């Protein structure tokens, strides 16, 4: 690496990368509405008797 | 007069019953009613039809 390599290119790190020991940066929560939920299918008719 | 065993007929309809005037409902007002169960506990009229 000291000798043979010439020329070297540096960018600034990458967000995806984490390390290990960051671990508990990655924790996050999602939210899934209760199942009890019934979702409609039907129209609604509108109709009068006068 | 007819001597009918629980006759359907009246000479003409209550005015009152109990001393309080009996309610009139029209038939489309009738048609309409989603609390039909509470009111026909009391007992009405219905009118505006044939």
């Amino acid at each position: 690496s000291k000798m043979n390599v010439s020329y070297r290119l540096y960018i600034k790190t990458p967000a995806c990368l984490l390390p290990l020991s960051d671990y508990m940066r990655a924790q996050h929560d999602y939210v899934s509405p209760s199942s009890s939920r019934v979702y409609i299918k039907d129209p609604a008719v509108v109709y009068t008797r006068s | 007069r007819f001597g009918f065993r629980d006759s359907p007929f009246c000479t003409s309809l209550p005015r009152t019953i109990m001393g309080n005037d009996v309610r009139r409902i029209s038939y489309n007002v009738f048609s309409m009613m989603e609390d039909i169960d509470d009111v026909i506990s009391e007992g009405f009229i219905l009118y505006d039809a044939y």
